């Protein structure tokens, strides 16, 4: 599954990430990736924001999670 | 009870010929028919298992029709060839056996 | 309340036979009538507890051992029987009270190209104690020579895949099994 | 809630290895479990995963016929008996757990070992 | 691997005769073992099998008469042929049945157990 | 410390309306132990009173099953797991309902664990725990029950009013 290579943002701005339900995840430099959604919000999608971010769309055609390596904010 | 059938039997001694042996089985065994080559005076030799995978011979087939093929016949293979299959109720059934 | 038989029998996936699931059921009224009155269950037979009087006896606890076996292998899920399954995967005691159902599950389980989700134990130096499962997965040394955990000739991996195909016959098609037990 | 892994360590290629994932903060036999691995320099990947009191929706794409997940609700544990290892298997193996009983998004992750094949 | 079976002889009908397969490199306490008899002029016929756990099975024509067993101490396999009849005169091979795709990997050599 | 009382009467384990009963009771002017959290024995029953939970069991280890009662601000939880609690495994009963001078009587007979709370302690709830119980700890006044005959004066709407040793 895709997602943009990598993004960036100045503090206090709005950060937009496209996962090309999607259950977005977030992993801090060297840690156990933790969930954010199943300031952050998911309009279907994007985890709008006002570390490494990945999605988990459970394909029901193959019946197995397909996390598409997301992006680094 | 499975009932096997090896046709034909006592083939023609034709060196350097594609030799074909079939094994019609009364019921659908998926890939559980194994081919043994019992030379006269010896014990069988397990040419094939799963009806496809060797152990020049090339076997194929599933369900009801299984074939044992000797693409290049050598004067050293004029032997007797048997099928096999084991029922889930533990029972192996050997085929009639075909010469060459 | 009611015991959660709907979760068990109508589940989406069942455990493979060698690592069979075990569900403890207690503190509920169990309605076996819906189980007894089903046209799908191509197997329902049991021992010391008549199917009619199921709704008459209360037990301290009830188990629901679920797994998936080959269709032709169901006859070994019975007290005192022997075979691959009974000897090495799931052994039932001779005094077994509780009972067994099995219904064909070809559409749910068998998919083209082989369903490698289901495995069974193949070798074992000793028959299982009843109602006892083993998960040991060391390369089974079937010869005298050592091989040090490296799979090869005379050392066979003790687990084999059923490899269900939709084109198989009813003998080799998957049968989901549930083995209820009582106190 | 916590999840703890073990078994990770240097393994020669072509050799077996068995992982673990013990859980204590919840009813083990109500939530599915998984094995999510992350190759260094790469994102997340899915290896396998069991179900609540049920079996393996797993062996994602490259671990078919090699890895064997085993779920033991009795000991509140999850096992991944890795077999026939290769160079690409060198990765941290986070355990996981999802909301659903059969399969859905993951919520709670173990720290994961650092299985290395070299 | 040199499975060698021995013990053949001539026994009057209804007698009792012992067959012994002596495995060379295999260990019979672990492998599945089997006896396969080939009547003179006919094809192979199955006789018995012993699983790794000790479970035994027998063909219909030999249930109640033969008993297969093995001894781990000397790595030998036994077939207690009792109640012999005219049609048991054959050659008895001790195979090495493999629980897999279910086939007889390696075979014995042949002991002519004859009845007359 | 030590103290004396006149109370400890509950409905005699039977839910009839109406008498003399030979049941497990608390002697009227008996020695009760004023406390200010040791592991006290259970004997055959205990009288508990205080002006937020209990842990019962035999060994209070993972070797044996142990009863555990906790009272939230909204809910009471009763579980019987093999508590260590640093560990909790192999448990078969969980009860969830509204939380429980506050005085209690606990008895464990015939595999049932019966509770009475508030004299005339009305029956709170009985639980099919089905484990042995010998020693206990409070998560107060503690007395011990005695098998003696009682006489109970019902008051035209049940409501045991007076009692006679």
């Amino acid at each position: 599954l895709p997602q943009p290579p990598s993004v960036s943002v100045a503090p206090g701005k709005t950060a937009r990430i496209t996962c090309g339900s999607v259950h977005w995840y977030q992993q801090k430099p060297r840690q156990a990736p933790v969930v954010v959604m199943y300031r952050f919000s998911g309009s279907n999608a994007t985890l709008i924001i006002s570390a490494e971010y990945y999605c988990q769309v459970w394909d029901r055609s193959s019946d197995q999670p397909v996390f598409g390596g997301g992006t680094k904010l | 009870d499975i009932q096997m059938t090896q046709s034909p039997s006592s083939l023609s001694a034709s060196v350097g010929d594609r030799v074909t042996i079939t094994c019609r089985t009364s019921q659908s065994i998926s890939t559980y028919l194994h081919w043994y080559q019992q030379k006269p005076g010896k014990a069988p030799k397990l040419l094939i298992y799963a009806a496809s995978s060797l152990h020049r011979f090339s076997g194929s087939g599933s369900g009801t029709h299984f074939v044992l093929t000797i693409n290049g016949l050598q004067p050293e293979d004029f032997a007797t060839y048997y099928c096999q299959h084991t029922d889930t109720t533990p029972l192996t059934f050997f085929g009639g056996g075909t010469k060459v | 309340n009611l015991c959660p038989f709907g979760e068990v029998f109508n589940a989406t996936r069942f455990a493979s036979v060698y690592a069979w699931n075990r569900k403890r059921i207690s503190n509920c009224v169990a309605d076996y009538s819906v189980l007894y009155n089903s046209a799908s269950f191509s197997t329902f037979k049991c021992y010391g507890v008549s199917p009619t009087k199921l709704n008459d006896l209360c037990f301290t606890n009830v188990y629901a051992d679920s797994f998936v076996i080959r269709g032709d292998e169901v006859r070994q899920i019975a007290p005192g029987q022997t075979g691959n399954i009974a000897d090495y995967n799931y052994k039932l005691p001779d005094d077994f009270t509780g009972c067994v159902i099995a219904w064909n599950s070809n559409n749910l389980d068998s998919k083209v190209g082989g369903n490698y989700n289901y495995l069974y134990r193949l070798f074992r130096k000793s028959n299982l104690k009843p109602f006892e499962r083993d998960i040991s997965t060391e390369i089974y040394q079937a010869g005298s020579t050592p091989c040090n955990g490296v799979k090869g000739f005379n050392c066979y991996f003790p687990l084999q895949s059923y490899g269900f195909q939709p084109t198989y016959g009813v003998g080799y098609q998957p049968y989901r099994v549930v083995v209820l037990s009582f106190e | 809630v916590q999840l703890v892994e073990s078994g990770g360590g240097l393994v020669q290629p072509g050799r077996s290895l068995r992982l673990s994932c013990a859980a204590s903060g919840f009813t083990f036999d109500d939530y599915a479990m998984h094995w999510v691995r992350q190759a260094p320099g790469k994102g997340l990947e899915w290896v396998s995963g069991a179900s609540w009191n049920s079996g393996t929706i797993g062996y994602a794409d490259s671990v078919k016929g090699r890895f064997i997940i085993i779920r033991d609700n009795a000991k509140n544990s999850l096992y991944l008996q890795m077999n026939s290892l290769r160079s690409e298997d060198t990765a941290s193996y986070y355990c996981a757990k999802d909301f659903s009983r059969d399969g859905d998004a993951f919520d709670i992750w173990g720290q994961g070992t650092m299985v290395t094949v070299s």
